[PDB]
RNA sequence: GGUUAAGCGACUAAGCGUACACGGUGGAUGCCCUGGCAGUCAGAGGCGAUGAAGGACGUGCUAAUCUGCGAUAAGCGUCGG
RNA sequence: CCCGGCGAGGGGAGUGAAAAAGAACCUGAAACCGUGUACGUACAAGCAGUGGGAGCACGCUUAGGCGUGUGACUGCGUACC
RNA sequence: AGGACCGAACCGACUAAUGUCGAAAAAUUAGCGGAUGACUUGUGGCUGGGGGUGAAAGGCCAAUCAAACCGGGAGAUAGCU
RNA sequence: CGAAGGUGUGCUGUGAGGCAUGCUGGAGGUAUCAGAAGUGCGAAUGCUGACAUAAGUAACGAUAAAGCGGGUGAAAAGCCCGCUCGCCGGAAGACCAAGGGUUCCUGUCCAACGUUAAUCGGGGCAGGGUGAGUCGACCCCUAAGGCGAGGCCGAAAGGCGU
RNA sequence: GACGACGUUGAUAGGCCGGGUGUGUAAGCGCAGCGAUGCGUUGAGCUAACCGGUACUAAUGAACCGUGAGGCUUAACCU
């Protein structure tokens, strides 16, 4: 539970070698509405494969 | 022509804003707005509210061009601390320091 | 737990009050040192 | 170790779990759409689809059966009285799940459950 | 010029190291004074029942606190500058 | 004036000798923290330096080669009080 | 009638758990001992450091007690780090 | 037409150091030779201020419990309403004394506080509200008990007491 | 985190019809009983994850990283 001899800022870096946020670059474009949602999701205006699905 | 926008004293820590403002290093703006609109975090609330304020400083003060407009440098740097006192058990306290951070967004056409 | 300061103003007044501490000569020196050490609140007042 | 089990626990005791899925399924058919998280959306489906299954072949006894499982006759009033000819032909599924997005409250995978036949 | 094999063989860098350029936090150094200590020189060497030292509560154009003052309350009269 | 939540914060403009003097305000070191460029680095172990040293990268002279950065690999080497 | 029995309140702390950088500088869940007495609680007083008080443990005297705490002797003294 | 200080740089001395100079800096510095000391720091589990590390780990404070729709709004698991669900009920209900002293309420705001966000709050800004011949005290009467005119007693204070 | 099965050229999941399984004579009517209840309907009814099928819903066109015949020298075979 304790540290006896403080690790350098070197090894503090290499522990942070894998924290990097996964990119969500894979956007989609609508079939018959042309707008952009996230893939397998709905827009801000209720479109999903060219349908007013939620009408909100 | 070059322009810079800064949010000073953003109420978080440096590694919390370093992680999403690592992806938008070396990007164009419209792919950066689209990688920050759908990153599910709090720093993506922070700097995406400021990264759009940087392109405002282009279209208004510097180069109105936004289509082919790059982001050159972005580096979140530390700020002050709100050193409150946290109570730990058995009578002893604990000097908490609520962290605070500064972010620059630098926008130009290299 | 039953912590030590279970307070009052009736215990407080007749012990550490003005006329209590400015009764005897050994009390009076405290009122004549809190003066000279320049304290605002002399002993207890509301 | 879960190997070939089913019915996710959703981090509540069984008594709490069953009583929520009542008052979501009561809430589901009254407003016809709900926003929930992804698993509750994914597992309100496995609970509600019995109801409109056991309400096409209308009987006297199945009224209490959708009252022993519901204890809400106003929801039972919408069943058997509109839902009958609404679902004669759908041999099977009645829910088109929609993946909406992300809860700005606490980063949940939000979603949308509906009955299929929608015109309002 | 092409072909099989044999030997040898960089640029890759998730991060990390070092030097420079860049700030970031930080508030040390130099500089500054109506702050304070030690004394020289005279003067005083007391205030107090024709109500003290030290306080409470009020007073203005005012919300507050400090200074002053006290139902005549940031002030009255009086003789001067 | 633009952007923002008619927030915070910030970029221009104007004052001013200067806003890398802006109310957290003269000067602003070090620890610590990042940005960029250059080099080394994923078969090598060990007080992390020193002696030697290829290549690469640069300021240059004067084109013969020094200076600075890094430093593969190698010889020794078990911190201070 | 009972310093009588059973058992809540109230009280006390027996056993185990948990906790023991605690939710707490002595607790929480499961039980346990009593429960009209030599009991329990509230409020207002009295006693005082070689002194109080004690169904006596050197226990208690503001989480500290084989002599409390504050200031003053006093910058004690230290052949000792 | 640039003092000290800071920050690099080329030179220089056997070392402690010195001298010249680029940038930053914006008003003070001090030769030669001598005089006096709060005169040179790595340690003392030294003091003080600041910043690392463990670590983005642990934990979020009782294992009474949520779920949905609507609205306000820039953004809503937590705020306001409605609809059910679940928990307390010799209490986790409602009044009072103690003790706290605006903590109650409307408008408004989210920097900070609330172990999170927050339009909400016992948070900040502003205003408002507490109305008694009978309720409690003050007031008339004593207990335990404290002072204590004369007095007794004691180096002095002061102790006991009518 | 990996490995595996599918993504409308679809049985990968949920639903659904049936079967299987488990519990036992559902409810509601009528009869017998002043009544509790017993009988008939009725080995009915209800049935988590099990097995066999059915696309009813959910598993989209893309977008994306990954490229553009693969260095030096010698030998042995192509001519």
């Amino acid at each position: 539970a304790v540290q006896q001899n403080k690790p350098t800022r070197s090894k503090r870096g290499m522990r942070r070698s894998h924290d990097a946020l996964t990119a969500v670059t894979s956007l989609s474009v609508d079939k018959t509405s042309g707008e952009k949602h996230l893939r397998h999701h709905i827009t801000a205006d209720g479109y999903y494969r060219g349908r007013k699905v939620i009408a909100k | 022509m070059e322009t810079i926008a800064k949010h000073r004293h953003a109420r978080s820590s440096a590694q919390k804003v370093r992680l999403v403002a690592d992806l938008i290093r070396g990007k164009k703006v419209s792919q950066a707005l689209d990688i920050l609109t759908y990153t599910n975090k709090k720093a993506a609330v922070l700097v995406k509210k400021v990264l759009e304020s940087a392109i405002a400083n282009a279209e208004h003060n510097d180069g109105a061009d936004i289509d082919d407009l790059k982001v050159t440098k972005i580096f979140v740097d530390e700020g002050p601390s709100m050193k409150r006192i946290m109570p730990r058990a058995k009578g002893r306290a604990d000097r908490i320091l609520k962290r605070t951070s500064h972010i620059t967004v630098v926008v130009s056409d290299r | 737990m039953k912590r030590t300061f279970q307070p009052s103003v009736l215990k407080r007044n007749r012990s550490h009050g003005f006329r209590a501490r400015m009764a005897t000569k050994n009390g009076r020196q405290v009122l004549a040192r809190r003066r000279a050490k320049g304290r605002a609140r002399l002993t207890v007042s509301k | 170790m879960r190997h070939r089990k089913s019915g996710r626990q959703l981090n509540r005791n069984s008594s709490h779990r069953q009583a929520m899925f009542r008052n979501m399924a009561g809430s589901l058919v009254r407003h016809e759409i709900i926003k929930t998280t992804l698993p509750k959306a994914k597992e309100l489906r496995r609970v509600v689809e019995p109801l409109i299954t056991l309400a096409k072949t209308d009987s006297v006894a199945n009224r209490r059966l959708a009252f022993a499982r519901t204890r809400d006759n106003e929801i039972v009033a919408k069943l058997f009285n509109e839902l009958g000819p609404r679902f004669a032909s759908r041999a099977g599924g009645y829910t088109r799940i929609l993946k909406c997005g992300f809860r700005a409250g606490d980063n949940a995978p939000m979603a949308y459950i509906e009955l299929v036949d929608r015109s309002e």
